């Protein structure tokens, strides 16, 4: 894939080069998957699932492990390795394992509330194996 | 108790039905009476005047 900047990315990008390439090749193979098998919105579920794992790799390298530099962190967010809004929602203590950024939108639901993805299982009902249609999982 | 949550429809769409041919109201009225003045004959020369 083209980096779309051509501006000589700094050190640490070669350390995260094959890891981000394997996640990018997984999303491109998921984007080339046909519409068979998925019912109506299940085909967009591996699109957010590969995007959720791509944002978790950069955030763990910056906040958890703190091994990547801040100059390589800003170059990764600008080139499109991880969304800045997804890292902003994970900075708050109220949401650290959110499914998708579409599930946190208050205006998305018809009843004007959150989804089942942003709800714990202990506070939910007993018999419920439901999954979020907009987000993708719990 | 039932919450009235208005569903936000798509603001780019053709209308869901044709022109409504249903009756909206009732063709009877409240026919209020006149009670203006007692109508009577004018005169015997009213046919000649």
């Amino acid at each position: 894939k083209v980096k779309r900047s051509r501006k000589a990315p700094p050190d640490g990008w070669e350390l995260i080069e094959p890891t981000l390439d394997e996640l990018d090749q997984k999303m491109r193979e998921a984007e080339t998957e046909p519409h068979e098998g998925k019912r109506k919105v299940e085909s967009l579920w591996p699109i957010f699932r590969i995007h959720h794992q791509k944002t978790r790799y950069i955030f763990d390298l910056f906040y958890k492990r703190k091994a990547i530099s801040r100059e390589l962190y800003e170059y990764c967010i600008k080139e499109g390795y991880a969304d800045k809004n997804l890292i902003a929602k994970w900075k708050k203590q109220g949401y650290e394992n959110l499914c998708c950024l579409r599930c946190i939108q208050t205006r998305d639901t018809n009843f004007g509330t959150n989804c089942i993805c942003r709800v714990p299982k202990s506070k939910l009902e007993v018999g419920r194996i439901i999954e979020c249609t907009h987000c993708g999982c719990r | 108790v039932i919450r009235m949550v208005e569903m936000q429809k798509d603001p780019m769409e053709p209308p869901r039905f044709k022109i409504n041919k249903k009756i909206p109201r009732g063709p009877p009225s409240p026919p209020a009476p006149v009670m203006h003045s007692p109508s009577r004959k004018m005169t015997v020369k009213e046919q000649q005047e």
